[PDB]
């Protein structure tokens, strides 16, 4: 099974992750997709760790995710 | 300030067993609208 | 929305037309209303051919949304304006807007457990959805497009 | 109990935060890996069946963030063995070990580890003097769950998911069975001794020994024992660590210069099609003379970085590697009255471009077809929107029938496959008759199971 | 300190070794209980307030229960 | 390298902003207190006419609530010390975060005379602040308590000097203050909204 709240982050990440990578970046031929998503996963929880912000951690969260889908 | 004293035994069902007020809320709630026409 | 309008016209001169809107705007506003909005969406060939009031065959027809924040009786007053206007053909009355369609007569229990304030304040176009329309139109103003779509065409411009 | 103290030692120890050192990545990856083990066998031991340990007495070192290394020792009561008795003190030693890694994280209270360390001396006191007794889950059992749900390792990647990678490279000198054979049974079965730090790396089969010829990438030749490719990466993980670096560097240098050069030129993408250590050049020098750049009607266009001085006809512009500032004016003084003719005919490729992607994607969810092919052949954007326009306008038309099996492709010549998935079609085809040869394809299967049903 | 102790963390009081007459008793009365097989929990004293009780003893196992009861249990 | 440039410093900003409140001196002077929290303003421009994208505060998360209880009790003479609150609420009351029940409680705690802490009532009200009701009402007892404790001085700056109570010190005893939210002559009107079903008693 899986957390609730797990459940609606990974909703939320995969959506718009879909978007980043499908329309924005045109880029189809990604390997290993499960260390970029689990490392925003870990991330939007290192966030949540001091508390900053909701929709502010998903921002940096996707940041980082398009700097990484870049490199 | 002060260093807690040591705890010489333990066991785990005594970890195994607010809420009133929780559901009390809950049951006001259903009684002032929910539980109506 | 406070309600709608779906005006079918007919394709006459530009000059007309302007004239039509803007007569009908005048009502809106003489008699203490609001225009929210107001889009033409070009002139299409319906399904069904309306007559106008010298019974011709129209086979084109210019579509106009319009959405007022109007009181009820000045809304049955522009109403009535609207319905005996010689360019307008049909025009139906969205009066579903502010509470949805299936509430009144579908679940008794899910007749007061919605909010008005959530289809009111959002526009005709967030209401009814169009075709083209989706939610991920909707999730993508929100996550800073600029700089995510300046790589979308990184692939085609060399084939 | 303690699920909030696992859960921040793993937010402190994780490998996934470390990205500035790749080492102190490594060695957690490592102490998580030898962590999950450990406790794989704590929870077989506590299953019911009891299996020898990988290691008996260890120190597991972790990093931590200061926003700092944390060392413990595992020790094993000298007198182990797999009997039922030993099943218990095993189960004081594992809970001795992790809040061990849990009071030198400083992430714990101290009287979280005091009521463990009660809870094991009951279990000590308890199993002397046999008692009777006629639930919330302990240190290890709460340990493995918030390692397995939310605080795993990605798994390896698998062979299959590396071939469409463009990771798994070969050299064809020596052989392609030769390839063959050092791919099918060095990589099915071998697979699982090759480290999970090891898996960003990708593989070319060459002809020496060595850790690296292109940016980011590592060699091995003809068939291996794993022993001899595990004695390898314990000889130079030092190179192949810093090969990693200065690729991921070299690729955020590039990444960087793009960004600055897409933001201040107001542009959408830099192209390249030549080799980086000489398009570095020509960026810094970009990034040199960008005031020029802007005082000229350079912007709003993608540059494409090749070795000719080109002028492509959608819109983009090639500027070539080996070029000098004083060789930069003229040229920008050559090609300054072609720009807003390239930014025309950008803008109308974008459009097409557009328009005949919402149009493939609209007969793809209409007739729902194998899959649309017009990407193909080199032909103008204005033939590639002909037929994406007149695909969409008989959608509807062959809508009653699927198409799940056949291939619309662009072509220069009509090829109709029934036997195979293929449909290629012309750029200038009439619909209609297409159309009418369907329409004629089912009167024949009409007319073929009228006449068997009339023949029976 | 043990007194914010015990109502902190859920622990009884008798759980919370402070160097004190109350500890060593609470000591003594499970080095005792567990030689008869019970655990000092609130079921094994049951048992022993029960099993005194069954022989006389309504003073002695009175003042057990009213040690217990003082001492978290 | 905008992203990571703007968590540098504030991980430092985090760190720094730590380092006063471990020392959480009493002893420690406001004035030298108050002056303290104004450097760390100007420094990372904790104004709100800041950039919001290149926003430092945004990234404190919960030190920003011990920030903000830091420049708390202010100086009275030179009457600076709303500086240093209203650039934090302003800031506060933009970002759109709420205020949690246990740092009102502490902010209200710090708070000595019951002129200040109106200060701090209409400073928050003034930048528009969100919070809990709990945390409404937990302020508002807090103003309850301060003006019990004002009279409290004065009925007995009266008494030391002229050696007896008087009728109306002793109706203070029995009734206290008439105007309250929550009175202690109906000990019932917070059990729907504090979730420990009771009122919390500070002491000193």
């Amino acid at each position: 099974t899986l957390s609730p709240e797990r459940v609606a982050l990974r909703d939320e990440l995969a959506r718009k992750s879909r978007l980043v990578a499908s329309e924005g970046m045109r880029y189809y031929n990604i390997f290993w997709v499960r260390k970029p998503l689990d490392t925003m996963e870990k991330e939007y929880y290192e966030l949540k760790r001091r508390g900053v912000d909701h929709g502010e951690a998903i921002r940096k969260v996707l940041q980082g995710f398009y700097s990484g889908l870049a490199v | 300030a002060m260093e807690h004293p040591a705890i010489w035994l333990w066991y785990p069902w005594r970890m195994n067993p607010h809420m009133p007020q929780r559901r009390a809320l809950k049951n006001v709630h259903g009684a002032v609208f929910n539980d109506l026409t | 929305v406070f309600y709608s309008f779906v005006l079918v016209m007919k394709p006459r001169q530009r000059r007309f037309t302007s004239q039509a809107l803007r007569e009908i705007g005048v009502a809106v506003y003489s008699n203490g209303g609001l225009i929210r909005s107001i889009t033409n969406e070009g002139i299409m060939r319906p399904y069904s051919r309306f007559r106008d009031a010298d019974n011709t065959p129209l086979t084109y027809a210019r579509y106009i949304i319009l959405q007022l924040d109007m009181g009820e009786e000045e809304m049955g007053k522009v109403d009535k304006i609207i319905r005996e206007h010689q360019d307008v053909l049909m025009a139906l009355k969205l009066n579903n807007l502010e509470r949805p369609v299936g509430i009144r007569s579908g679940n008794k229990e899910l007749q007061a457990a919605y909010f008005p304030l959530d289809t009111f304040t959002r526009l005709e176009e967030e209401i009814n959805w169009s075709p083209q329309t989706s939610a991920d139109i909707y999730t993508q103003l929100e996550m800073n497009w600029k700089e995510f779509s300046r790589t979308r065409w990184s692939s085609f411009l060399r084939n | 109990m303690y699920k909030k103290a696992l859960h921040s030692f793993f937010l402190k120890v994780h490998p996934d935060f470390f990205h500035h050192n790749r080492s102190q990545q490594t060695v957690n990856e490592s102490s998580v890996a030898r962590l999950n083990e450990l406790l794989s066998w704590a929870k077989a031991f506590k299953s019911g069946h009891l299996q020898p340990p990988p290691s008996s007495s260890f120190t597991l070192t972790f990093y931590r963030k200061p926003d700092t290394i944390i060392q413990s020792t595992f020790e094993l009561p000298s007198n182990f063995a797999p009997s039922d008795n030993h099943r218990g003190t095993v189960e004081r030693a594992v809970n001795k070990f992790l809040r061990d890694l849990l009071r030198r994280a400083a992430c714990i209270d101290s009287v979280t580890e005091s009521i463990s360390e009660a809870e094991d001396a009951t279990a000590a006191r308890a199993e002397a003097k046999p008692l009777r007794r006629r639930g919330p889950k302990s240190l290890l059992d709460e340990a493995v769950e918030s390692m397995t749900v939310q605080w795993s390792l990605t798994p390896a990647p698998t062979l299959q998911e590396l071939i469409e990678a463009d990771q798994i490279l070969f050299s064809r000198d020596l052989s392609p069975l030769q390839s063959a054979a050092a791919l099918s049974t060095l990589q099915r079965h071998l697979g699982e001794l090759n480290y999970s730090a090891w898996e960003s790396m990708p593989v070319i089969v060459s002809n020496q020994f060595s850790i690296g010829d292109l940016t980011g990438t590592i060699t091995i030749p003809w068939d291996f024992t794993p022993e001899q490719f595990h004695s390898f990466m314990a000889h130079n993980e030092k190179g192949v660590a810093r090969c990693r670096e200065v690729a991921i560097q070299y690729a955020s240098t590039i990444e960087q210069l793009i960004a600055e050069l897409c933001t201040a030129l107001e542009l959408d993408d830099i192209l390249v099609s030549c080799s980086h250590q000489d398009a570095l050049r020509l960026m810094e020098l970009l990034h040199r003379n960008r005031e020029l750049l802007i005082q000229y009607g350079l912007s709003k266009l993608t540059l494409e970085v090749g070795n000719r001085h080109a002028t492509r006809a959608n819109g983009v512009v090639i500027i070539n590697c080996s070029l000098t500032s004083e060789q930069l004016r003229p040229w920008l003084k050559a090609i300054s009255p072609k720009l807003p003719l390239q930014q025309r005919l950008y803008e109308l490729s974008k459009q097409m471009l557009e328009s005949t992607l919402w149009h493939l994607k609209e007969f793809r969810t209409m007739v729902e077809p194998g899959g649309v092919d017009a990407f193909s052949n080199d032909c103008t954007y204005a033939e590639r929107l002909q037929w994406s326009k007149e695909l969409f306008r008989i959608g509807p038309s062959l809508a009653p029938w699927d198409w799940s099996e056949m291939t619309f492709v662009l072509s220069p010549d009509v090829d109709i496959d029934w036997a195979n998935g293929l449909l290629a079609l012309p750029y200038n085809f009439d619909g209609d008759a297409l159309v009418r040869y369907v329409e004629e394809v089912q009167q024949e299967a009409k007319s073929r199971k009228r006449e068997e049903l009339l023949a029976a | 300190r043990a007194e914010e102790l015990s109502a902190k963390y859920n622990v009884p009081m008798a759980y919370i070794d402070d160097s004190s007459e109350a500890s060593n008793a609470s000591k003594s009365l499970a080095l005792v209980m567990e030689d008869v097989g019970l655990e000092f929990t609130e079921d094994g004293l049951t048992v022993v307030i029960s099993a005194l009780s069954r022989q006389g003893y309504g003073t002695i196992g009175r003042a057990i229960f009213d040690f217990a009861s003082a001492m978290g249990l | 390298s905008n992203a990571y440039a703007a968590m540098e410093l504030a991980a430092e900003a985090r760190r720094e902003i730590h380092e006063l409140w471990l020392s959480a001196e009493t002893a420690l002077e406001r004035e030298k207190r108050v002056q303290q929290v104004a450097a760390l303003i100007e420094k990372y421009k904790l104004d709100p006419s800041t950039p919001r994208e290149a926003d430092v505060s945004r990234g404190l998360g919960d030190a920003f609530d011990r920030l903000l209880l830091l420049c708390l009790p202010l100086g009275k003479t030179d009457a600076k010390g709303t500086d240093n609150l209203e650039r934090l609420m302003h800031l506060a009351g933009r970002n759109g975060r709420e205020l949690s029940v246990r740092t009102i409680q502490h902010l209200f705690a710090r708070t000595d005379s019951f002129a200040e802490a109106l200060a701090v009532f209409y400073t928050m009200r003034r930048c528009h602040v969100a919070m809990n009701m709990e945390a409404y009402y937990s302020m508002l007892y807090s103003l309850q308590r301060l003006e019990e404790e004002g009279w409290g001085q004065h009925f007995r700056n009266e008494y030391e000097e002229n050696g007896a109570p008087s009728e109306q010190a002793m109706d203070f005893i029995v009734k206290g203050i008439s105007n309250a939210l929550l009175p202690e002559n109906k000990p019932w009107l917070g059990r729907v909204m504090f979730q420990d079903r009771n009122v919390p008693d500070r002491r000193y």
